[PDB]
This record gives structure tokens, C-alpha cells and sequence, in this order.
């Protein structure tokens, strides 16, 4: 019954942050994942992060992209530039526990 | 007569889905649920099991007390 | 939750597919129902201009009968 | 569920519309063979008797001849 | 294109009988889905219990 909750949303062109806040069961977490979906697409993984942390990707953010941990705020940051008119989509986070999933918010993203 | 067709029923598609998926995303609890059941009864055991062996507490509290006056 | 799991399958499905058949008897309604504009209203065209083409016909029918006289 | 309540509506959308078009088509239909009926009917005595004339004008040729 | 009215006013009628029975049988594990889970408050209560 885990809710999580995403930010940094906004239009640009630079520099836009995304902030995945944690209201409830903080760190006490398995893996967790941002998605993605560009239009007319199904979803998928971009970066993950983990207990032990590991920080990896998808191809196509390769130095474009990097992901980090709190125990506190539990709240996953990133960078989004040097950018692609692709990158014109909706970001998201995910979670797990016990053998059921938990989506977030999803929120858009701007390349301009 | 197909163009609302066109639109509608392909939106009838994904209104079944959210739902439906938290409907098993809900049983995902049932998932645990229909295979949780039996903790009860695991739990059952230990409850007379142990109320079995404090009863031999019981008995051995007797042995306690008892040889206090004998002793004295 | 099989009863669950197979009905989003069958309905699916079922919503996918019926939907299919159903345009192709209008997009076979508008081109087979085109031409009864086409070649039709051609025959009013065709007949719109039929009654003048046989005018000069009768025209025809009384020159005769004077350039004889 | 509110879930199919909704989806009901979608196929709520498809009962009555659907046969609420047709048996329009089907005064659409007698504005199909309307104006053939006067197409179809109006057609034929063209379609029919203006060869007459052709022989009247053939009458003319030989009391031209 | 005329049977197709009387060809689904039998289709919708039948999900829509069959929709709503969906809901009642998911209706009954609702039910149940809570309860479980105040079962295990009876588990917890021997968990609490036990120590």
C-alpha cells in the first residue's frame, strides 16, 4: 500500500531537475525505478537504483543521466540536458514489496 | 454510427484496465491471502504447545515454592 | 483468479474485434454508394444533356418535311 | 465497481444509436431509390420511346426519298 | 446491416448480465479481502502474544 510521489516536472528549452519524494515506508525498500513513456509507446525502465545502490541506466542516457539515493529523504535526482528532441515525454518513478508493485505519479517532461 | 465506434469502444479497452488492474492489483493481497491462510493454523499450534509447556511450568512453579516450607 | 484473468482476455478481444468488421461495410458503403452520384447523376448529366442533344434532333424532326415542301 | 458502469455506457452508446441510424437509412434508403425512382421509371420512356422519333425522322427520309 | 441491431441487442445484453455478476463475485472476495486482514490482527495477537 506504498504511495510515492514525483516532481520537477516543467517546460524548458539548461537545467530541470525530477524529485521523487517518499512520504511513507522510507529506504526500507527493495529496488526501485524510474520510467518513462514516449508517445505512442508501452513503458519501460530508465534507471534504477537498489538497497546496495547501484547506480544504472538505459543506453540512452549514458553519462546523460545519473541517479542517487537518500536514506532520509528518500527522494532519487538526476540531471536532464544536452537534450534530444525525443526526449519530449512523461517521466515517472516505480517501487515493490513482497510480491506486489507500486507505480507513481508521472509527470512530463520538456525538450526544446 | 462507426465514427463514435471508432471512439468509443477503443476506449473501452483501457476504462476496463486501471481498475481491473488494481482488481488484481487488490488480489495481488489476495495473492498473499489465499496463500496466508494457513498461518492461523501454524499459529494454532504454538498456542496450546506452549499453554502444554507452561502447564509444565505450571507443574515445575509447584516445585518452586513448595520445597521453600519443606526445607525450612 | 482465473475468472478475472480470462475476462479482460476474452473481452479484449472481443472489443477488438468486432469493432474491425463493422467499418468495412462503410468503407464499402461511401465508394459503392459513390457512384450512384457518379455515373448516375451522370445519367441526369448525360440526360440533362440527352434532352438538348435530340432537341437538335427535334429540330431535326421539321426540317424535313418543309425543306421537302 | 465503477469501472464497468462506465464501460457499460460505452457499450450503452452502441445499442440504440447504432439501431437509431439504420432504420434512418431507411428513409435515407427511399432517398436511394427516390430519385431513381423518378430515375429508374423517368429514364425509360427516354429509355423507351424517343427511337420512335429517330423512325418519324426515318418516317421524313423516305417521303424525303 | 439490419441484423446487426437485433445480432448485439443479444450481444450487449449479455455483458451487461455478465459484467455486473463480475462485480458481485468481485464484490464477495472484497469482503474477504478486508477480513484476512483483520485475521491477522489474530495472528499479530498471537505474535503479541507469544513474547
Amino acid at each position: 500500500e506504498v504511495q510515492l510521489q514525483e516532481s520537477g516536472g516543467g517546460l524548458v528549452y539548461d537545467s530541470l531537475r525530477l524529485s521523487c519524494a517518499s512520504s511513507r515506508s522510507i529506504d526500507g525498500i527493495n529496488i526501485m525505478r524510474w520510467y518513462r513513456q514516449a508517445p505512442g509507446k508501452q513503458r519501460g525502465m530508465v534507471a534504477v537504483v537498489t538497497g546496495w545502490g547501484s547506480t544504472n541506466y538505459v543506453d540512452s542516457v549514458k553519462g546523460r543521466f545519473i541517479i542517487s539515493r537518500d536514506s532520509a529523504k528518500d527522494t532519487v535526482y538526476l540531471q536532464m540536458n544536452n537534450l534530444k528532441p525525443e526526449d519530449t515525454a512523461v517521466y515517472s518513478c516505480n517501487a515493490i514489496y513482497r510480491g506486489s508493485e507500486y507505480w507513481g505519479q508521472g509527470t512530463q517532461v520538456t525538450v526544446s | 454510427v462507426m465514427e463514435h465506434l471508432k471512439a468509443i469502444e477503443p476506449l473501452i479497452a483501457e476504462i476496463r484496465g486501471p481498475v481491473s488492474q488494481e482488481f488484481e492489483a487488490r488480489r495481488a493481497e489476495h495473492a498473499e491471502l489465499i496463500a496466508v491462510r494457513a498461518n492461523l493454523d501454524q499459529a494454532q499450534r504454538q498456542i496450546a504447545l506452549i499453554q502444554a509447556e507452561e502447564r509444565e511450568v505450571s507443574a515445575r512453579l509447584a516445585a518452586a515454592e513448595t520445597a521453600l516450607g519443606e526445607s525450612d | 483468479s482465473t475468472q478475472a484473468i480470462g475476462q479482460r482476455y476474452e473481452t479484449i478481444h472481443g472489443g477488438l474485434d468486432s469493432i474491425g468488421r463493422v467499418m468495412e461495410h462503410l468503407k464499402a458503403i461511401e465508394p459503392l454508394i459513390a457512384e450512384i452520384r457518379g455515373p448516375v447523376s451522370q445519367e441526369f448529366e448525360a440526360r440533362r444533356a440527352e434532352h438538348a442533344e435530340l432537341i437538335a434532333v427535334r429540330a431535326n424532326l421539321d426540317q424535313a418535311q418543309r425543306q421537302i415542301a
